């Protein structure tokens, strides 16, 4: 859940 | 009224108040076009889409006034809401130009799985935060009718919005797919059910060229339809097609999904079951076992009741024009 990258 | 100022981006007029700076187009076509924008009251960047050709025919100028209808209901954390609607119009005489302003939504759910592997962690609370807004949606007697990953917008903390309400085919439920029946509610049960999959194994579950092709697909995965189904199949001619078919049993999912959380592999059972009136809904999914660690039936709330009596009045353009207009006037931002 914490944390995504952005493409 | 605020200050609008004016300007020419890729040969289309863009009236807009002082509060929204730094304008970029970044789309177009024939439901409008969309700038981003820095929204200078809230510091947050915004999307601006102006409406195109808004009130050009009586369908044109009824589907503004849906539109903007369903934006000024949904007020819920995983729901795209209107941050603000406007015109540069002092009245309804000059009212031409619609434009309607939204989060910036800088991931959609193809974007994200382009640069990491989503844990099991995360399609949990990915799944969860979809069915939680799809319950919100859902009590209203709202349908969504084309979720897909590219309608679902994810930030850097997991967090989601379903966005842009009605290879979408592939994410479709095959009653309304070849127009067998009246669309239920869970027809967005279904696509949950295709995007959950798609999340878990890295590829789409029904990805068909045509109509018949992902029919096949769907049908060997969740078998042929039984006379119970079949009863409810108003065309003559989409009840003698299914029953000209070769009858395929129901498989195993668990033999298809092997090593994936098998809660995860129960909740697909129970949203891809071809009746849709058997399909869980988005109320039951949220109680179900795979969403443990987040389920709070305190934090799952529903809308106001929605009136779409209007859907069956039959107006003049000016009518539904200055239907809008009195939408525009008596719209009320969200607090800060």
């Amino acid at each position: 859940e914490m944390t995504l990258k952005f493409g | 009224r605020p200050t609008f100022y004016r300007q020419e981006l890729n040969k289309t007029i863009w009236e807009v108040p002082e509060r929204y700076q730094n304008l970029s187009p970044v789309g177009s076509g024939a439901y409008g076009s969309v700038c981003a924008a820095f929204d200078t009251k809230t510091g947050h960047r915004v999307a601006v889409k102006k409406l195109s050709r808004p009130f050009q025919s009586i369908i044109h100028a009824k589907r503004t006034y849906r539109e903007l209808r369903l934006l000024k209901h949904m007020k819920h954390e995983n729901v795209i809401g209107l941050l603000d609607v406007f015109t540069p119009a002092r009245s309804l005489e000059e009212f031409n130009d619609v434009y309607l302003v939204t989060h910036l939504m800088g991931a959609d759910l193809n974007n994200i799985v382009k640069c990491q592997k989503l844990t099991d962690d995360h399609v949990q609370f990915l799944i969860y935060q979809i069915l939680r807004g799809l319950k919100y949606i859902h009590s209203a007697d709202i349908i969504h009718r084309d979720l897909k990953p590219s309608n679902l917008a994810v930030n850097e903390d997991c967090e989601l919005k379903i966005l842009d309400f009605g290879a979408t085919r592939w994410y479709r439920a095959p009653e309304i797919m070849l127009n067998w029946m009246h669309y239920n509610q869970t027809v967005d049960i279904w696509s949950v059910g295709c995007i959950m999959a798609e999340l878990l194994t890295g590829r789409t579950l029904f990805p068909g060229t045509d109509h018949i092709d992902q029919l096949k697909l769907i049908l060997r995965l969740v078998g042929t339809p039984g006379a119970e189904l079949l009863k409810k199949i108003s065309s003559e001619s989409a009840r003698n097609y299914i029953q000209s078919l070769a009858q395929m049993p129901k498989m195993n999912f668990a033999n298809v999904f092997i090593g994936a959380n098998p809660l995860a592999v129960d909740l697909l059972e129970k949203m891809l079951v071809l009746d849709s009136d058997k399909r869980i809904t988005a109320a039951q999914a949220l109680a179900h076992a795979y969403f443990a660690q987040y389920h709070d039936p305190d934090d799952e709330p529903v809308a106001d009741p929605y009136d779409q009596s209007f859907e069956s009045r039959d107006l003049l353009i000016d009518e539904w024009k200055s239907l809008t207009y009195d939408e525009v006037i008596s719209f009320v931002p969200p607090p800060l």
